[PDB]
């Protein structure tokens, strides 16, 4: 028996996350193995020396799993963690440990309903555009929802406002509605 | 009912373009 | 329990289940289609997940559609209400008639019946064919293929055989349209309508016809000849009827599991067919048989692809027939119809214990001298016909005397050739190929041999020139 | 068939000016507070359609 | 004018900017795009892609969505937004398609404007079952001699066009289309037939000199021409077929007749295999998928003709399939010869000697038979089809016959005058009446006089005289549907009459 998930991941490396999140959630230790497994990606981004250390396919997995415990202790990860990255070590499934934080952080971040906003503007606005955008970007939602939005700037667009949700999107933007335009005068006649 | 304004740009366009080929007496 | 669609590639579903697993083979229905679309579980992938193969089309469905477990295989209407009526793969009726009222159901997978269950008597099952009477005749009761290539004559050939056998029968007959043309199901369908083996009127009908046709998904054109069976093994079991089966045609059964085999992941066998294709066709083919509670004779039209006698599945057809139709292109370019091949039919009844000393003879003798002819044919071909003066071309005589005299016209092949048709008493027939072996015909010009059923036409023939 | 081949002819010569004389026009004329403009048009229509649900 | 042409075609191209479920697409290749996301999306549901081109979701996975790509794979870039347009695969069908050239999906290609069809059909429809169809009996008129006595073709029919490259497969199919004019512009609709020329994997010059054909014959008023031609991608040569079955089933499912000529069809099998090894499926009898035959069947099953409850339509196919020196016994072929109601064989060698349209008499097969042509022209080619068959046994005896019987002659001289008499020029069909009558006189004995090599000419100038001079024969043989005895006195009088006056 396994706690389903909020979303499904999917290939090898979600089936671990999800393994983890269902031991994870069987006890009481959800927001504890969420914060060194954030910490310990943190720790192999800083240090690429750890990473380059534990993806070497070279070197035993007694080294692997002595310098994962010795990173760990620090972490003060206590049984589940510890034994993820155990399991990770005793499989030849550690080089792609980014991959599996990656997929844990998906599952964690529908747990808490969030969903990821992308709204791109030829220009960067703040004050009137950011109060609006806010409230208009907060109505999609349905109660128990977050909002996680991420603003990008690319003048391709000319203007407009290209606005995506987490599985929708939309257009509205000065450079494709010229564009449509334009193909509806040259297949006018 | 308020219509878009790329749209009202594309009928002044054509408006402005019909309006100088009139007063070049048809000519591109 | 209620499972979930995971994965569609084809008519392969994978649906994954939350608490228990339905067993392979099981029937799986899908639930938000206005037509019925049934799932036949396959095998087990794991995590809960099995793949399934869908028995009609899986446009328009969206993976986490709900998917409901019947708890058992396709189960089809079985019994005296299916007779006079047209079903599918699933036994739903599509001739338009109302639902088969019915109390008896049956799975369309069934164990083939033991050795213990197995009739040893072979009878001579008359035809009125003369070439199928004497090399290779039929047994009443056995399985019987028609291998044939495209336009040889297959459909004809089994047409014939539901002209003569299957109306003078005391029995009940099923039809299997496997993969082939809609046309020639309706065909078939207004010419047992008025041939009165279907009565719209009453209940004396006496054929139930299942089609999965060409135009199916290769799930349903898989499983439709099981369907087929299932009615036919009805009637021999639970009613010990004789049973007549004509499947037209048994190839499609093969070919449509070699698609589903694509998705299905497997490791592709010899010439790029399924890795069981001996094991399912084995499967199928072991049901249809005469056991001790009734008995089915079988006529099963086989497709060989691009001509070909040794791709495996025509190849692996052939250990499962008593009697073999193998039809040739080459005779049939040659205006000889049916083109039978003479020294590539078999029937395994051709014994001087079952069939006689006189017919044995006869059709040995028939086959020593068309053999003799094809050894020859190679001197004919460049050289010419002077050869050996009068032994080889008496041999030459006599043997395309024979391949005209093998020809008959069909009373179903009346309405596009003319000639009418013609049944010929077995009696007749030993008797008019006794009279070409033994030379007393010499003297007829060939002409005369071709498209004529009895010997007496030969001569009046003759004269008439 | 002279005067309507000749007539299409000047016809398409004449779509194909015009197409390229727009689109020059639409692009060299762009102004901030009209691109402020749609950008709160966009905004409010993307407000709206979150209300439509 | 114009300006007010331009200003409404602005105005009605409103955005209609709504938020809609999307993929990203994860690789692009080998015309498979791999889509991440499209939770919703359904099985062969129609997908479009940001730079505009069209697609198809052919496998649904738990990651991924594999989308068959109508275009060229350089469009399309990994990272690409794929909307859903909510629909599974269909085209426009309807009457504004007759006149319009149009590529798979529908989209006009002749620059003729856009099309205004308010109807739109899947692709993938199956075909009906036994109780809407109905046996063939209506004639299909394709203006060819030795087609509409020999091998009669049906409204409903499959009847393949089979033969070797440059054997004049397409000049039968074309001749088929032009001769329907008659039959449009008369008042009885019952007789009326629409076409719709599928051009598969032919040279786009080839469909534009066969759109000027047809153009110039007025053939095209009633005429749909699908192209995806030889620079096309596979899958739009795939899905062509079924766009132009799904536009001529417009016209069998409204009670009208339709008649659709796939061209030619071994190379959509070759798209299809392009498309199968490029999915990693098994290859098999010439590296083809194992559901090439199913390709071919769940197409050419939607030609049938309808019941009388179903509005009495009909849908006639003449698939065309290109052999190699011959070989009507490799795969292909075989699997289609499987699937029609008969073909019509092309030959290479009667090509060669002149003898055209080449059509093998003895090889040709028509299933349907003489089930859906006239009484007349059944009454005078049964003999004719005998008499083919008695020339055909006794043409090995004129290889050396220096003295031969009178009545082997006999049976060569008809023979001669027979095989003269099927020829026909391209893009000329013939009437019905015009070939009964012709086919008449060749099969009662009246050109064993006539010289085989002034037949041609005799047949304009005798028709020519039938038509102005003896009108009262035709009326009495339109009347009564057959040739009386009568009427075959007379027209042995006039017979005798005309070859008197023309030399004595
Ligand atoms: N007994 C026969 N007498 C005369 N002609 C025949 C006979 N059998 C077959 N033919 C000819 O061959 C054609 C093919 O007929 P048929 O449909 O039986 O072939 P088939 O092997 O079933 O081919 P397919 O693969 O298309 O189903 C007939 O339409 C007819 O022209
Ligand atoms: N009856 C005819 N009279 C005169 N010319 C003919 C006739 N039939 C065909 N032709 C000519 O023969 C040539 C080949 O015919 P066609 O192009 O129709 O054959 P095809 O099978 O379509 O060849 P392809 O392989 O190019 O498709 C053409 O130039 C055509 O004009
Ligand atoms: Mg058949
Ligand atoms: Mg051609």
């Amino acid at each position: 028996q396994l706690v389903k998930a909020p979303i499904q991941v999917f290939g090898i490396e979600g089936r671990y996350a999800t393994a983890l999140y269902s031991a994870a959630v069987k006890q009481k230790k959800l927001e504890a193995v969420e914060k060194d497994l954030v910490q310990l990606n943190a720790s192999l981004k800083k240090f690429p020396r750890l990473g380059e250390l534990l993806k070497n396919p070279t070197l035993s997995r007694q080294l692997k799993k002595d310098a994962i415990g010795s990173m760990l202790k620090e972490q003060k990860a206590v049984d589940l963690t510890s034994n993820f990255l155990d399991l990770l070590t005793e499989n030849n499934r550690l080089k792609m440990v980014d991959g599996v934080i990656n997929a844990f952080k998906t599952i964690m971040a529908a747990h808490r309903g969030e969903v990821i906003c992308e709204v791109t503007s030829a220009k960067p606005l703040d004050e009137a555009a950011r109060k609006d955008l806010e409230v208009a970007l907060k109505g999609f939602l349905k109660p128990g929802q977050n909002i996680k939005l991420t603003l990008k700037t690319d003048p391709a667009i000319i203007g407009g406002l290209v606005v995506s949700i987490g599985d929708r999107f939309v257009d509205m933007s000065i450079g494709t509605k010229i564009k449509r335009y334009t193909a509806a005068l040259k297949t006018a006649v | 009912k308020a219509v878009d304004p790329i749209q009202k740009l594309f009928l002044d366009k054509i408006k402005e373009y019909d309006q100088k080929s009139k007063a070049a007496g048809g000519k591109l | 329990s209620n499972g979930q669609i995971t994965a569609v590639i084809g008519a392969v579903v994978d649906v994954q289940f939350e608490d228990q697993l339905p067993p392979i083979l099981n029937a799986l229905e899908v639930q938000g289609r206005s037509p019925r679309l049934i799932l036949e579980v396959a095998q087990h992938l794991g995590e809960n997940t099995v793949r399934t193969i869908a028995m009609d089309g899986t446009e328009g469905l969206v993976r986490g559609q709900n998917v409901l477990d019947t708890g058992a295989p396709i189960k089809i209407p079985v019994g005296p209400e299916t007779l006079g009526r047209i079903m599918n793969v699933i036994g739903e009726p599509i001739d338009e008639r109302g639902p088969i009222v019915t109390d008896k159901f049956a799975a369309i997978h069934a164990d083939a019946p033991e050795f213990v269950e197995m009739s040893v008597q072979q009878e001579i099952l008359v035809t009125g064919i003369k070439v199928v009477d004497l090399l290779a005749p039929y047994a009443k009761g056995g399985k019987i293929g028609l291998f044939g290539g495209a336009g040889v004559g297959k459909t004809v050939l089994i047409m014939e055989l539901i002209n003569n056998v299957a109306k003078a029968h005391g029995g009940y007959s099923v039809f299997a349209g496997v993969g082939e043309r809609t046309r020639e199901g309706n065909d078939l369908y207004h010419e047992m309508i008025e041939s009165g083996v279907i009565s719209l009127k009453d209940k004396t009908s006496k054929v139930a016809l299942v089609y999965g046709q060409m135009n199916e998904p290769p799930g349903a054109r898989a499983r439709v000849a099981l369907t087929g069976l299932t009615v036919a093994e009805y009637f021999r079991d639970q009613e010990g009827q004789d049973v007549l089966l004509f499947i037209d045609n048994i190839f499609r059964f093969t070919q449509a599991g070699s698609e589903v085999s694509a998705l299905l992941g497997r490791i592709p066998s010899a010439v790029g067919y399924q890795p069981t294709l001996a094991t399912d066709m084995g499967t199928m083919q072991e049901r249809i048989t005469t056991t001790k509670k009734g008995s089915i004779t079988s006529v099963q039209a086989i497709y060989v692809p691009a001509d070909d006698l040794t791709d495996p599945a025509p190849a692996t057809t052939f250990a499962h027939l008593d009697a073999t139709t193998v039809l040739s292109r080459a005779i049939a370019e040659l205006g000889i119809y049916p083109a039978v091949d003479p020294l590539d039919s078999t029937s395994r009844i051709l014994d001087p214990n079952i069939i006689g000393e006189e017919h044995y003879n006869i059709a040995r003798g028939v086959q020593k001298i068309l053999q003799d002819y094809k050894s020859l044919q190679d001197i004919i071909a460049i050289l010419g016909m002077d050869e050996l003066s009068e032994e080889d071309k008496l041999i030459v005589s006599r043997a395309r005397k024979i391949q005209r005299f093998l020809s008959q016209p069909f009373q179903v092949a009346e309405v596009f050739t003319g000639h009418a048709g013609k049944l010929v008493p077995i009696k007749d027939t030993i008797k008019g190929f006794k009279m070409i072996l033994n030379g007393e015909l010499d003297h007829l010009p060939e002409v005369a041999f071709y498209m004529v059923g009895p010997i007496e036409e030969v001569v009046a023939k003759a004269e008439k020139i | 068939d002279y005067h309507l081949e000749t007539e299409r002819a000047q016809r398409q010569i004449k779509q194909k000016n015009m197409v390229d004389w727009i689109v020059r026009n639409v692009m060299k004329s762009i102004t901030p507070e009209q691109e402020r403009l749609m950008l709160s048009k966009c905004i409010s229509d993307l407000k709206a359609m979150s209300i439509k649900a | 004018e114009i300006s007010a042409v331009l200003e409404e075609k602005i105005l009605g191209a409103a955005p209609k900017e709504n938020l809609e479920e999307t993929g990203r697409v994860l690789s692009i290749g080998d015309g498979i795009a791999r889509v991440y996301g499209l939770k919703n999306i359904q099985a062969e549901e129609m997908v479009e892609f940001s730079s505009g081109l069209k697609g198809m979701a052919l496998n649904l996975e738990p990651d991924n969505v594999g989308i068959v790509v109508f275009g060229n794979d350089k469009h399309i870039k990994e990272g690409d937004i794929v909307k859903r347009t909510g629909a599974i695969v269909d085209v426009p069908v309807g009457e504004e398609l007759l006149g319009r050239v149009v590529d798979a999906l529908g989209n006009p290609i002749d620059g003729k404007g856009p099309i205004g069809s308010k109807t739109r059909q899947r692709v993938g429809v199956k075909a009906p079952g036994i109780i809407p169809r109905v046996s063939v009996r209506e004639p299909m008129q394709t203006g060819m001699k030795a087609v509409d006595s020999l091998v009669p073709i049906g409204r409903g029919q499959r009847e393949l066009i089979i033969g070797d490259r440059q054997t004049g497969k397409t000049a039968i199919a074309i001749d088929a289309i032009i001769n329907q004019k008659r039959f449009n512009d008369a008042q009885d609709e019952k007789k009326k037939l629409y076409c719709v020329y599928v051009a598969i994997g032919q040279k786009r010059s080839t469909v534009a000199q066969i759109v000027k054909r047809l153009t110039d014959t007025d053939a095209m008023r009633y005429t749909i021409v699908v192209s995806a031609t030889a620079s096309d991608a596979a899958p739009l040569q795939y899905l062509a077929p079924y766009s132009g079955c799904a536009m001529g089933e417009f016209f069998r499912d409204n009670g009208k007749h339709a008649l659709i000529i796939y061209d030619d069809l071994s190379k959509q099998a070759v798209a299809y295999r392009q498309m199968s090894l490029l999915l990693r499926r098994p290859p098999g009898r010439e590296a083809y998928p194992g559901d090439v035959f199913y390709l071919h069947s769940r197409l050419l099953e939607r030609a049938a003709k309808m019941s009388e409850s179903n509005g009495g339509g009909s849908l006639t196919a003449l698939p065309v399939i290109e052999t190699q020196a011959g070989d009507v016994s490799a795969y292909i072929p075989t699997n289609v010869i499987s699937i029609t109601d008969g073909q019509i064989f092309l030959e290479t060698e009667l090509f060669y000697k002149g003898i055209r349209p080449a059509i093998n008499v003895g090889l040709s097969v028509s299933r349907v038979g003489s089930a859906a042509q006239t009484r007349a022209m059944k009454q005078v080619a049964g003999s004719m089809k005998l008499e083919l068959a008695q020339y055909r046994e006794v043409a090995a005896f004129a290889q050396f016959g220096s003295d031969l019987d009178a009545s082997t002659q006999q049976l060569l001289s008809r023979g001669v005058r027979l095989t003269e008499l099927l020829k026909q020029g391209q893009y000329v069909p013939m009437a019905i009446e015009d070939q009964v009558a012709i086919i008449y006189c060749g099969v009662r004995g009246h050109l064993d006089k006539v010289e085989p090599s002034k037949i041609t000419k005799f047949e304009k100038e005798f028709s020519q005289h039938i038509k102005t001079s003896h009108r009262d024969i035709l009326d009495t043989i339109a009347k009564e549907g057959q040739i009386s005895p009568d009427t075959d006195a007379k027209l042995k009088k006039v017979v005798t009459d005309f070859l008197s006056t023309f030399q004595a």
